[PDB]
RNA sequence: AGUAGUAACAAGAG
RNA sequence: CUUCUGCU
């Protein structure tokens, strides 16, 4: 991440829905907990089955990653959960709204200052 | 009526596992008599499709009526039908993740 | 030079200044022995707020009733009960037109709920009283002994895993000539169906332990098994009306809570016309509890209800009736003491009914001759009233028409009136062209609210210009007000687990910083202070300090062997390197990079038998019980390690006649943690299926013991064996 | 005695 | 006596 300067303002903070976890984009909750499932339970996956390139590509991608660990499978369930599902909540909020931002919406918006900040990594096209 | 004939032509587990699906699936055993009927002959076959059947050390499929239990015999067939939804498919998904058969 | 804090207000604004006003980094007041001498004072205060009503005696319990509905109407500013029924069913007409369909709506949905929920929702919550124990007992632990005791009793319908089902299961049983309950030396009880309904009705009460705010100590009470059946589907169907309803703000919580309010206050604000002067009126109800009458609710459940499904009626009305005819337990009961012969002793209160009057001091003897009539079996009949109420959402909407009934279309006049409303408070916003019409606004709106037995506490309210006012806590100055002396409770050691406290500690210090206003400064020293507790409360002091602790040592050769002491957890004595820059980011995973891969193993171990992973719905999720309101559920970012222990469990129950049951658990214990390792997917989704655990266990160890030989990660022994092994399992169970 | 305050503690169950 | 317990 990088710092810029820190602008004494009248921080109006507007409380509003914020992303938690942006979760994948091309998955909904169900698509989510069928990848889930079927990466740490394979034989407990039931009647459900994959039905997209995502999906398919995230499966694999897990499984290839998840190779003999040894982790306790609900850990890796929630984890994955976390990853996956979307989750928001409604924070009092004055700059982005995204995730990236949110998550350092402490350290970036005060109640009479803002810190220029930018995340590290790839931003989302949308 | 009916009730009666299934429970004095069927085995006790044959008509004891079709009654139980039928409480699953949502009929009442005691009103949908020929629903339940082709059950019990459904799930008899298919049970009867794997009773005696058995494979030997060199992968060859053999018969054996009196089932000796200390001969290393595993069986040809295993019967997906007469168990709960779950417990089936979850038989299902193991078949299909270590042999690579599809789903 | 006499220093005065108070005249600080002098200059700063009071609400901008609230925290000063907030005791809270003391001690709250605790309440000491029994809670019978509240529980009787307020049945007794309960009874007497609708003492004009009309007295009846119970055809099936025999306990006497007292009914206020359409009593004569308030002569004085004195709290009444006496609600109008008329009056009920116009407000809640009233509604339904402003906001049309919203009945119809909220019943589809309540209904599909109905049909989709399980019995496994009830275990959700905590103290509930086991009728067949007559003792509050955890949810799941008073359902499952309720199932078991049906089962027993031939009420074999709950199988289906439907709510619905239990609760048919319930009316059979309320229906039964005699029960048969187990009890342990493991006797048998039986039960006459009047006895049944007493102990089915009975509420058990205790005491509200740490309240804040009040001076006088109060009463709460919780209900039994066959009353949370019916009151959780009620409970749905009020909380969907309530998100419909604007003014409603109780579904909603947190900052949604305060959009909600802010958003609905400016608006209302905003549509008030500029000719028109403005007043706002903020204050809590007088004895809310006390006077809200079930049958009200029995009323406005079935206008609500009206054209849905008889059983959907039915199912929703049985709650109002079952708490209509509910009676109360009066508790641990009283203490008494002989300073001569220096002796204390206890007596129950089922032996007040018929102990002598000469022991008690004057205050508890009129309680006890005023409660005498109503005393039945140990418990007092308490038809009137509420007492704590989980109609929380069906007294909101009641408040909500209330408020509704104000709009200028409906006041036919100049004046008219709106606001909010949460549980028993709310805050009033009336327009009107002229202070006489402010008054007489003011006056229509506490006289509907008589008529509807709601009554504004006059001692605690007060109404100012508009634009200021304070609702449930939340103090309203042109906009909410962030007041910080509320979250001061939630700092420090939470007091989970070694892990989950540090990452429950910087999570709350963040959120203080994104809500309740923490000063970037503040939030340094709080982090500061928070470090020193926590290592003063588990003893994970810094290896290189000289603080002599009984686990001195071992954090000592832990730092002496590690080369990377920045690495170490601060569990571990490793220094600490939290700032505002990664208040948000586990320690783990914040030490990680620095580490040393040894340690790192050894703390990151799975086979580590300290880690234990219970249900999902419980894993890196805690309760905490902030100042004011009920517990809520926080979730914390934390990695599996070595320090997400569990503590040490209560053994008081170990060297009493109940700890069979204790033992019980345990047995239960060693059957499910045995099925995880039959089926992994246990705790992660609800396994679902009518066939016995064995069955299913010894059917899944066949396929998978066949499928590990032909995929070979078994011998042909240890299939033969597996198979042996389950053959003698079928054996055993057919032998019995 | 003391804590404390509408009722307790100043150990309790074997 | 000794055993058991500090939310049951």
């Amino acid at each position: 991440g990088t710092f810029g300067p820190v602008h004494f303002r009248n921080q109006v903070k507007i409380r509003r829905r914020v992303d938690i976890n942006p979760g994948h984009a091309d998955l909904s909750a169900k698509e989510a907990q069928d990848v889930i499932m079927e990466v740490v339970f394979p034989n407990e996956v039931g009647a459900r089955i994959l039905t997209s390139e995502s999906q398919l590509t995230i499966t694999k991608e897990k499984k290839k990653e998840l190779q003999d660990c040894k982790i306790a499978p609900l850990m890796v369930a929630y984890m994955l959960e976390r990853e996956l599902v979307r989750k928001t909540r409604f924070l009092p909020v004055a700059g982005g709204t995204s995730s990236v931002y949110i998550e350092v919406l402490h350290l970036t918006q005060g109640t009479c200052w803002e810190q220029m900040y930018t995340p590290g990594g790839e931003v989302r096209n949308d | 009526g009916m009730e009666d004939f299934v429970r004095q032509c069927f085995n006790p587990m044959i008509v004891e596992l079709a009654e139980k699906a039928m409480k699953e699936y949502g009929e009442d055993p005691k009103i949908e008599t020929n629903k339940f009927a082709s059950i019990c002959t459904h799930l008899e076959v298919c049970f009867m499709y794997s009773d005696f059947h058995f494979i030997d050390e060199r992968g060859e499929s053999t018969i054996i009526e009196s089932g000796d239990p200390n001969v290393l015999l595993k069986h040809r067939f295993e019967i997906i039908e007469g168990r709960d939804r779950t417990m089936a498919w979850t038989v299902v998904n193991s078949i299909c993740n270590t042999t690579g058969v599809e789903k | 030079m006499d220093v005065n804090p108070t005249l600080l207000f002098l200059k700063v604004p009071v609400q901008n200044a609230i925290s000063t006003t907030f005791p809270y980094t003391g001690d709250p007041p605790y309440s000491h022995g029994t809670g019978t001498g509240y529980t009787m004072d307020t049945v007794n205060r309960t009874h007497k707020y609708s003492e004009k009503g009309k007295w009846t005696t119970n055809t099936e319990t025999g306990a006497p009733q007292l009914n206020p509905i359409d009593g004569p109407l308030p002569e004085d500013n004195e709290p009444s009960g006496y609600a109008q029924t008329d009056c009920v069913l116009e407000a809640m007409a009233f509604l339904e037109e402003s906001h049309p369909g919203i009945f119809e709506n909220s019943c589809l949905e309540t209904m599909e709920i109905v049909q989709q929920t399980r019995v496994d929702k009830l275990t959700q919550g905590r103290q509930t009283y086991d009728w067949t124990l007559n003792r509050n007992q955890p949810a799941a632990t008073a359902l499952a002994n309720t199932i078991e005791v049906f089962r027993s009793n031939g009420l074999t319908a709950n199988e289906s895993g439907r709510l619905i089902d239990f609760l048919k299961d319930v009316m059979d049983s309320m229906d039964k000539e005699e029960m048969e309950i187990t009890t342990h030396g493991k006797k048998k009880q039986r039960l006459n169906k009047r006895s049944y309904l007493i102990r089915a009705l009975t509420l058990n009460t205790m005491t509200k332990d740490a309240e804040r705010g009040k001076l006088k100590r109060r009463a709460i009470a919780t209900p039994g098994m066959q009353i949370r059946g019916f009151v959780y589907f009620v409970e749905a169907l009020a909380r969907s009306i309530c998100e419909k309803l604007e003014q409603s703000g109780l579904p909603v919580g947190g900052n949604e809570k305060k959009a909600k309010l802010a958003n609905v206050v400016r608006k209302m604000m905003t549509n008030s016309q500029d000719t028109e002067l403005s007043f706002t009126i903020t204050g809590d109800n007088t004895k809310w509890n006390e006077n809200q009458n079930p049958r009200m609710f029995l009323a406005m459940i079935t206008y609500i209800t009206r054209n849905q499904p008889e059983w959907f009626r039915n199912v929703l009305s049985i709650a109002p009736i079952m708490f209509s005819n509910k009676m109360a337990r009066l508790g641990k009961g009283y203490m008494f003491e002989s300073k001569s012969m220096k002796l204390r002793t206890q007596v129950p209160a089922e032996m007040l009914a018929n102990i002598d009057l000469k022991y008690f001091n004057k205050s508890t003897r009129e309680k006890i001759e005023k409660i005498r009539p109503l005393l039945i079996d140990g418990t007092a009949s308490l038809s009137p009233g509420m007492m704590m109420g989980m109609f929380n959402m069906l007294s909101t909407v009641l408040g909500v028409s209330i408020l509704n009934l104000g709009q200028k279309k409906y006041t036919k006049t100049t004046y008219w009136w709106d606001g909010l409303q949460s549980s028993d408070d709310f805050a009033l916003i009336v327009n009107a062209p002229n202070h006489e019409g402010i008054q007489a606004g003011v006056d229509r709106f506490y006289r509907t609210c008589k008529l509807v037995g709601i009554n504004m506490s006059k001692k605690k309210s007060y109404i100012n210009r508009t634009g200021t006012f304070e609702f449930t806590s939340f103090f309203y100055r042109y906009g909410f007000v962030a007041n910080f002396s509320m979250e001061l409770p939630s700092f420090g050691v939470s007091g989970i687990n070694e892990s989950a406290d540090m990452s429950v500690g910087v999570t709350v210090i963040k959120n203080n910083m994104i809500n309740n206003d923490l000063g970037p400064a503040t939030a340094q020293m709080a982090l500061q202070l928070f470090i020193k507790d926590y290592r003063y409360t588990y003893r994970c002091h810094r290896g290189d300090t000289q603080i002599q602790t009984r686990r001195a040592f071992e954090l000592k050769k832990l730092w002496e062997q590690t080369r990377s002491k920045a690495g170490l957890l601060v569990s571990d004595g490793g220094p600490n390197l939290y700032n505002i820059r990664n208040l948000h980011i586990p320690e783990v995973c914040l030490k990680w990079e620095l580490m040393d891969e040894d340690y790192q193993g050894r703390l990151c171990n799975p086979m580590n038998p300290f880690v234990s992973h219970k249900e999902i719905d419980s894993v890196n999720n805690a309760v905490v019980m902030p100042a004011h309101g009920p517990a809520k559920s926080m979730e914390y970012d934390a990695v599996a390690t070595t320090h997400s222990w569990i503590p040490k469990r209560n053994r008081s129950i170990l060297n009493t006649s109940q700890r069979g049951i204790l033992e019980d658990e345990q047995m239960y214990q060693k059957c499910c943690n045995l099925f995880e390792k039959f089926f992994p997917s246990s705790s992660y989704r609800r396994p679902v299926g009518i066939s016995s655990m064995v069955e299913a266990m010894v059917s899944r160890a066949r396929i998978d013991a066949r499928i590990d030989f032909e995929s070979g990660r078994i011998k042909k022994e240890e299939f033969a064996e597996i198979m042996k092994i389950c053959s003698t399992i079928e054996e055993l169970r057919r032998q019995k």
